[PDB]
């Protein structure tokens, strides 16, 4: 389903990296969200201008 | 300021594309991690390839 | 820890309940965090105004 | 605008409080799921209360 043959012998390391990728989800979504809305507020300043 | 709006619209598009792509990719990663931590959370060690 | 006995003989069904909670965790924190953040930027605007 | 700051600070406090409580109860529930699927992911079948 994920991979074709994916280190079935010892897969805990992948669980840890996927947890790190879930931290990356939270970082990326919050950064993209705050930055896009802050630049949208810059757009509003520009619109009023 | 209209130049700024144009470049800002390009940037809004890039943030929307990036935020979508990462949320989907990491959500499928979450779905894969949850299947592993449900079905085989160290169950492979119980098996031990004995 | 959660519950007092709470059907520990065969607790599989509770994990499925906790999954709905886990999904709602992400929604509830993602939205809440974004709302306060929106107002943090608005506060800065209001501050800048 | 100072009145707006105040209501905004009230609303920020409400979201910070709500998110704090919500993340605490939901994280405790998530940690419970992880303890269940780490310590007892059908491992109770190996125990079998024999």
């Amino acid at each position: 389903r994920q991979g074709r043959q994916y280190q079935a012998e010892d897969l805990e390391a992948l669980q840890n990296e996927l947890e790190a990728r879930q931290e990356a989800l939270s970082l990326s979504v919050n950064e993209g969200g705050e930055r896009r809305m802050e630049m949208r507020q810059e757009l509003e300043q520009l619109k009023q201008k | 300021l209209r130049q700024r709006h144009t470049e800002l619209e390009r940037e809004v598009s890039r943030f929307e594309d990036q935020t979508q792509q990462q949320r989907q990719q990491y959500a499928q990663a979450k779905e894969s991690l949850t299947t592993l931590n449900r079905l085989i959370p160290q169950v492979t060690l119980l098996l031990d390839e004995t």
